[PDB]
């Protein structure tokens, strides 16, 4: 009866903690993928700016 | 002097930390204990509707 209900509200709230966490490491993912961006175009400038 | 370096404040760090730490695990474990959530177990669906016509 109604565990039926409690069962399908711990699925829906296990799956929303995962989600949330894979927001969190895809955030952190592209913040990374910026960075590494601009460090690039950071190391091609000061290579014009004459430094190895 | 002898005193001071049997009981140094080192050591009186560590007890202390100690204490701290014994005092969080049981309360957490003694409040793991209490959570409410199994003598409440099943919850209303409707969320209160019905307790609170009742009230």
């Amino acid at each position: 009866n109604w565990l039926f209900g409690k069962k399908r509200k711990e699925d829906a709230d296990a799956l929303a903690t995962l989600k949330g966490q894979q927001n969190r490491l895809q955030a952190e993912a592209r913040n990374l993928e910026r960075q590494s961006d601009e460090q690039k175009i950071l190391a091609s400038k000061m290579l014009k700016a004459g430094n190895k | 002097g002898e005193k001071i370096k049997t009981v140094s404040p080192e050591r009186t760090e560590r007890v202390m930390d100690s204490v701290m730490e014994q005092r969080d695990q049981i309360e957490m474990m003694t409040e793991a204990l209490s959570d409410p959530s199994l003598s409440e177990g099943i919850l209303d669906f409707e969320d209160d509707a019905a307790i609170d016509e009742q009230l």
